[PDB]
RNA sequence: GGGGAUAAGCUCCGUGCGUCGAGAGGGAAACAGCCCAGAUCGCCGGCUAAGGCCCCUAAGCGUGUGCUAAGUGGAAAAGGAU
RNA sequence: AUGGUUUGGCACCUCGAUGUCGGCUCGUCGCAUCCUGGGGCUGGAGCAGGUCCCAAGGGUUGGGCUGUUCGCCCAUUAAAGCGGCACGCGAGCUGGGUUUAGAACGUCGUGAGACAGUUCGGUCUCUAUCCGCCGCGCGCGUCAGAAGCUUGAGGAAACCUGUC
RNA sequence: ACAGGAUAACCGCUGAAAGCAUCUAAGCGGGAAACCUCUUCCAAGACCAGGCUUCUCACCCUCUAGGAGGGAUAAGGCCCCC
């Protein structure tokens, strides 16, 4: 009941419509994934499916992983993620081994992707959280970009967890939703998503039919 | 002088209680008595020497008054406005074990020994349990006349 | 008291199963249920009636005795005959019709409104502005009838909405 | 629903009752309807 | 307000016998 | 008893009245002035006061007869109410 | 009767230092609610309303004068909320005001000089030990040592509205 | 977001004590941006320290065999390197 697939971000570009509007489409290469394993309420207590994507030259894989792949019978791959489905409905259409291909979507289909964001390092408040800093003139003694106050005075006398501060933003799993789909290429195994999806070109995405619209 | 239990002294037992419409307070006081060990003559507060307890039919616990729906369990994350509360009915229909647990945990010392006692408390929402290979002794809550 | 002591008449094909306190009444219209509490005893008057009995004359008993009597009276009465409320749609260009079991209104909204028939009742329209609600369980009957009654927010100026057949509503004037 | 700590049977038909731990004055005249609280 | 009242009302306990210091 | 608003943990006087000051220990949830009681040192001895005996907390989910349905108990007024 | 925010009463801790009005930045909390949402009564025809009950999730503008808080005005808005936290926050910023020495006007004083009258000017010190908080590591543990995939207790973020 | 459960004010159905009457005392219902689920994130240091899996899944010498100690290892990881 929830069609998902794994892919690799490449970049972005433009294409045009019949009404001659322009759509900022992001490309994804959902190379044909493989089903390594399965998850059921008898074995594990939930309903899911486990996918695989990429290529390893056979000596870079480890022996536990090679066992996880040769027990299911199939060959090793780089990235192994896991969609979480609902029940036998969404399980009865999957089989161990089978090759998924991008045609499972159709133009107009609304999807939600997930990806690991880009990093920005040790970030201040004015980049994490969008604070008005402070003035640049009129007497400022060295506070041109740092936050301000942080609490009271002898009540509480503490700092109220989730108080917002500097630190590493970026490098987190992120979900981008309700993206339309403009074209599917079967020859090259490519999706032309609309919008603007998370991550750095050359990483890992996971696209799914959207909840609100599927 | 007075007797103090050594290491090779303890003798354990696995008791099992029914919660078939028993009153929560009675049940919990009994379990606290057993776990802490106020029913054996070998009692010493520095030692944990009580008895394991297994509670069943815990989803059959029935209380008095309007406590099912006027009484409010509370929590607090630690964050601001992170006080969140729940009735007792919602909490039974979510997970019944927690009501009886927390009830008992408030009838114990909140010290190191109490934490080391809570290990000796097993609770199950149904009538069953996997601890049959200890042959658990049924306990029937009784009141001694005088 | 004066009601809770009366025995209750019971005509011919009226099978009353006293399974302890739990009571259940069979007649040509159906086999209805009823339950009562532990305190009050349900004796069958063996002249062809049923009689309630209570140990104490305390508050709870005085309250609950008469209730049980009136309930079982309604119960046997329904399974003999039934209940059928009548309702009437006053208005301008308002109207009611039926679609099989389920009923359809025109009440000035921009979409029409319908109702799902519950299990134990049926609707019965006699004219587009006039219908009935025929059932057995008086609780259910008046429930659904009042749910209908509350669709239109009341308007005592011109006399629109739904009316119980003998509803003598109040009225005022907005002259200007 | 006039909410006041003082309610009374204004007219001859206002009946004073008690629902759910609140005193109420029911009457056919909705001007008269009221309760404690 | 609250604080003073709770003081002056804790005094009506049983082990104090109706009286406490600084009320 | 005065001043004050017959308010103040306010201020000023009385009192073979008290305690604290200079006074521990027990009870009061913690709490100099409240209740009990006035510590020569020791004991792995006993009886009691105030207070308290469901578990935390040693001692009674004590006995008997009635009330309470409000979680009153475990803050509160003028007034209202079958 | 409340609440304890207002002008005040007592003078109980602090004068071998508790840094004081307003503004900025940053919050978080209460509801005695400005809008949105549900609702009862009308001297409510309808559109707009008036008053009352429940309700805190979110949001709650930019500008002119004043050091000013408060306020008044302009132009919009769905709406332009009331208050607390050392009248929140100066080891976070300002320093216009007030409250050092200069100077002047009015009034008082014979005079030195003073005014909860005025007027122009006038140094804002500190390398964060501990708690706290945002992030990130080392170590050990979960009855053998390890590698992958993950369930979910429990916590957080988001939650606005308008015009045709 | 859509929808869903239990709800506040509120609207009620059936009905006594109290011959009628009454939303209630026994019961049954509808019902809000608030509440619990749903949405995105974290998370088994969640000490009830989880689960499904896979690989390795086997050596030696001492203290006088007391239980430890001390070596060389597999799977694997780390350091150095790009």
């Amino acid at each position: 009941a929830r069609k998902g697939i794994l892919g690799t971000k490449l970049g972005m570009t433009q294409v045009f419509d019949e009404n001659n509007k322009v759509v900022p489409v992001t490309v994804v290469k959902a190379g044909p994934n493989v089903v390594t394993r399965i998850r059921t309420t008898e074995r594990d207590g939930y309903s899911a499916v486990q996918l695989a994507y990429g290529e390893i030259s056979p000596r870079k894989v480890i022996k536990p992983v090679a066992g996880q792949f040769a027990a299911a019978g199939v060959n090793p791959r780089r990235h192994v993620a896991e969609l979480r489905l609902d029940d036998e409905a969404a399980v009865a259409e999957y089989e161990v081994g089978q090759e998924l291909t991008a045609e499972i979507f159709s133009d107009g289909a609304y999807v939600d992707v997930t990806g690991t964001s880009k990093g920005k390092g040790f970030a201040g408040t004015m980049k994490r959280h969008g604070f008005r800093g402070q003035g640049a003139a009129h007497g400022a003694q060295a506070v041109h970009r740092r936050p301000g106050s942080i609490g009271g005075c002898a009540t509480p006398g503490r700092v109220f967890k989730g108080t917002r501060m500097s630190g590493r933003m970026g490098n987190d799993r992120v979900t981008t939703q309700n993206l339309k789909v403009h074209k599917v290429d079967a020859e090259n195994g490519v999706l032309l998503i609309k919008g603007a999806i998370p991550g750095r070109n050359g990483g890992l995405v996971v696209v799914r039919s959207a909840i609100k619209r599927g | 002088p007075t007797y103090t239990p050594k290491a090779g002294d303890t003798t354990r037992s696995w008791y099992v209680i029914d919660a078939s419409d028993v009153v929560l307070g009675r049940l919990a006081s009994a379990a606290a008595t057993l776990l802490r060990g106020k029913h054996k003559p070998t009692f010493t507060p520095n030692v944990d020497g009580g008895d394991f307890v297994i509670v069943i039919n815990a989803d059959k616990i029935a209380v008095s008054g309007d406590k099912l729906t006027k009484k409010f369990a509370y929590r607090h994350s630690g964050y601001p406005g992170g006080l969140r509360k729940r009735t007792i009915g919602e909490l039974l229909e979510k997970h019944p074990t927690r009501v009886v647990e927390n009830a008992i945990i408030g009838m114990l010392p909140h010290n190191k020994l109490g934490r080391q006692i809570q290990k000796k408390l097993k609770v199950y929402a149904g009538p069953d349990h996997p601890h049959a290979a200890q042959q658990p002794i049924p306990f029937e809550i009784k009141q001694v006349a005088q | 008291s004066r009601i809770g002591k009366q025995p209750v008449p019971v005509p011919s094909g009226v099978d009353v199963t006293i399974n302890g306190q739990n009571l259940s009444v069979k007649g040509p219209k159906g086999t209805l249920t009823l339950d009562v509490a532990e305190p009050i005893s349900v004796s069958r008057a063996e002249d062809g009636a049923i009689v309630v009995t209570r140990p104490d004359d305390e508050r709870r008993s005085r309250s609950l005795h008469g209730l049980s009597r009136t309930l079982i009276a309604n119960l046997v009465t329904g399974v003999t005959e039934g209940y059928t409320q009548k309702m009437e749609i006053f208005g301008v260009g308002y109207r009611v019709q039926l679609k099989g079991q389920n009923l359809e209104f025109a009440l000035g909204y921009s979409h029409p409104v319908l109702i799902e028939a519950p299990e134990g009742i049926t609707f019965a329209v006699e004219s587009p502005t006039k219908f009935s609600v025929s059932g057995i369980d008086k609780q259910k009957v008046g429930q659904i009838s009042a749910v209908i009654r509350r669709l239109r927010r009341p308007d005592p100026y011109k006399g629109k909405g739904v009316r119980y057949e003998g509803e003598q509503i109040r009225r005022k004037v907005g002259k200007t | 629903m006039k909410v006041n700590p003082s309610v009374k049977p204004i007219c001859d038909k206002c009946r004073v009752i008690r629902r759910h731990g609140r005193v109420m004055v029911i009457c056919s005249d909705p001007r008269h309807k009221q309760r404690q609280g | 307000a609250k604080r003073g009242r709770k003081k002056r009302d804790r005094k009506h306990s049983k082990a104090n016998h109706g009286k406490r210091p600084n009320a």
